[PDB]
């Protein structure tokens, strides 16, 4: 048991202001605090709140060694690639969970607070890469794509692409195209001290 | 709402040149890349070239090398075509289409395309001769009669029964490319026995490229 | 330079099946593969987009997946307006390459020829040319087969034939076959047949003409 009586910040991660982009998700580490899980489960103001390896409902009894927030943007349609065992550009190339996963994936649309009139080109995802992403790994390199047999030498052209491509969050897209706010929590479980555990 | 619309299209004789043009609406020609895709009759489709709008960058097939030129202008918001030393080969119905970046995305809008004839032939006037319904026909079954259209080389042709009437039991078959170098095709109708003496069957034609309509009528032969 | 292979070349199958489609590029592509749908006289339309993201005002029955350097197009559930026929292309490396093309055909019990046999005109014998025209409608499948016979002797390199699309309604194929051949090379024979071979057929029709009688 922790044997301290400091809630953890929630808020800091659902909250935020700013969310990243999807190639470079964040990750907030949670440690020696405690913190209710059944409140956002109840708060019922997420779209998608699927958890694998573990029951929804009101599991805050269990205690882990260490808990992570993983917090990214991306499409409605692309939500569905946020799980074990999925195939997709951002399943391959951006964000991969472990088939072996043991957490919760929170989602919730973010139409108002991330659209902007005539688009807005901040939230980028990566399009090219040589072979797919191993489970929690981050590739934030923006070095040119090669496709053709011919080097690029740093230039954007035809078979020499950039390989970060932009969100079209227009305001007047459909759900399919409007962004969606992602938290993926893992519960890291190891035999260490506990730092991490339910109410009381 | 996004639209593309070709124009330019028409008949040629090989060796010659023709511009094609695609006009956009309802979208900036910026950060996009503007396709040509020819579609050769009843064959499958083939990509021609290319071009980023705002860098000028071109690209080309291999098969179309030096002979076609690919441009774009930003104020007239348009792509266009330049197709010199045409062949035979590239008859074919010409589109144009646009996608995000140099590559890596979809065709999002297709023009509706226009059709280029590559041929020595000049234009000529459709010749319409009938196809009567056999006299020995079953008086329960329902006999068959027809048009048939020869020697008319610019493809586009359109054929109506009786001025529309009949829009029921009609097959136009598709034209084909005669030795001569002129097209020929055939559309038939059937109707009830009973009603060949009755009903009046009228095939018409129209050649729009060479301005030649025409209407002839169907009727037994006797002898 | 790659190059997309797509197979089927060709499929039959019912209203409210399911379909699979695949294309296999010759090197990596990446996630680059697109799919669109052509209808006869029509412009290609965009149906799928980086492998497996569907594309606005597009029907939730199309999917697609990726495996490796091998690409899927499904359709959970078949509709009329289904029926067409279906490319993919790959926007990777360039000359950008389309697949060799799919048509997807409505599936429909065996049903014979209705075969018949038009004489040429006099109108065209007033020219110096005789067409004689071989009409098979309203018959399923597509594969069919027509012989031309002038006085039981088979003719070669006169002939010319053309096939209807599937109709709207009879879902159902026609053919017409055209000989063509010179008034006097016309007038030195006098029984001119059309032999017919079908899949829905016992034996083959032969329906036939003889030229100065009516
Ligand atoms: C986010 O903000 C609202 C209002 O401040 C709050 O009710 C909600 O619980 C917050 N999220 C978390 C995880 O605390």
């Amino acid at each position: 048991f922790p044997n301290i009586t400091n809630l953890c910040p929630f808020g800091e991660v659902f909250n935020a202001t700013r969310f990243a982009s999807v190639y470079a998700w964040n990750r907030k580490r949670i440690s020696n605090c405690v913190a209710d899980y059944s409140v956002l489960y109840n708060s019922a103001s997420f779209s998608t709140f699927k958890c694998y390896g573990v029951s929804p409902t009101k599991l805050n009894d269990l205690c882990f060694t260490n808990v992570y927030a993983d917090s990214f943007v991306i499409r409605g349609d692309e939500v569905r690639q946020i799980a074990p065992g999925q195939t997709g550009k951002i399943a391959d190339y951006n964000y991969k969970l472990p088939d072996d996963f043991t957490g919760c994936v929170i989602a919730w649309n973010s139409n108002n607070l991330d659209s902007k009139v005539g688009g807005n080109y901040n939230y980028l995802y990566r399009l090219f890469r040589k072979s797919n992403l191993k489970p929690f790994e981050r590739d934030i390199s923006t070095e040119i794509y090669q496709a053709g047999s011919t080097p690029c030498n740093g230039v954007e052209g035809f078979n020499c692409y950039f390989p970060l491509q932009s969100y079209g969050f227009q305001p007047t897209n459909g759900v399919g195209y409007q962004p969606y706010r992602v938290v993926v929590l893992s519960f890291e479980l190891l035999h260490a001290p506990a730092t991490v555990c339910g109410p009381k | 709402e996004v639209q593309l619309v070709e124009s330019g299209g028409g008949l040629v004789q090989p060796g010659g040149s023709l511009r094609l043009s695609c006009a956009a609406s309802g979208f900036d020609l910026g950060g996009y890349s503007m396709h040509w895709v020819r579609q050769a009759p009843g064959k499958g489709l083939e990509w021609v070239a290319g071009i980023y709008a705002s860098g000028g960058a071109t690209a080309y097939a291999d098969s179309v090398k030096g002979r076609f030129t690919i441009s774009a202008d930003t104020s007239k918001n348009t792509a266009y075509l330049q197709m010199n030393s045409l062949r035979a080969e590239d008859t074919a119905v010409y589109y144009c289409a646009r996608s995000y970046y140099y590559g890596g995305f979809g065709m999002d809008y297709w023009g509706q395309g226009t059709l280029v004839t590559v041929s020595s032939a000049s234009t000529k006037g459709p010749s319409v001769f009938p196809l009567a319904p056999s006299s020995k026909s079953t008086s329960g079954g329902t006999a068959a009669l027809g048009c048939l259209v020869k020697d008319y080389f610019p493809e586009p042709v359109t054929v109506s029964w009786n001025s529309g009437a009949l829009t029921s039991g009609v097959h136009t078959f598709p034209a084909v490319l005669q030795s001569s170098g002129l097209y020929s095709l055939s559309s038939v109708v059937t109707v009830p026995s009973s009603s060949l003496g009755t009903q009046t069957y009228i095939c018409n034609v129209n050649h729009k490229p060479s301005n030649t309509k025409v209407d002839k009528k169907v009727e037994p032969k006797s002898c | 330079d790659i190059q997309m292979t797509q197979s089927p070349s060709s499929l039959s199958a019912s209203v409210g099946d399911r379909v699979t489609i695949t294309c296999r590029a010759s090197q990596s592509v990446s996630s680059a593969v697109a799919w669109y749908q052509q209808k006869p006289g029509k412009a290609p339309k965009l149906l799928i987009y980086s492998a497996s993201d569907l594309y606005s005002g597009v029907p939730s029955r199309f999917s697609g997946s990726r495996s490796g350097t091998d690409f899927t197009l499904t359709i959970s559930s078949l509709q009329p307006e289904d029926f067409a026929t279906y490319y993919c292309q790959q926007s990777h490396t360039y000359p950008i390459t389309f697949g060799q093309g799919t048509k997807v055909e409505i599936k429909r019990t065996v049903a014979a020829p209705s075969v018949f046999i038009f004489p040429p005109s006099d109108e065209q014998l007033k020219s110096g040319t005789a067409s004689v025209v071989c009409l098979l409608n309203n018959f399923y499948p597509r594969e069919a087969k027509v012989q031309w016979k002038v006085d039981n002797a088979l003719q070669s390199g006169n002939s010319q034939e053309s096939v209807t699309e599937q109709d709207s309604k009879d879902s159902t194929y026609s053919l017409s076959s055209t000989l063509t051949l010179s008034k006097a090379d016309y007038e030195k024979h006098k029984v001119y047949a059309c032999e017919v071979t079908h899949q829905g057929l016992s034996s083959p029709v032969t329906k036939s003409f003889n030229r100065g009688e009516c």
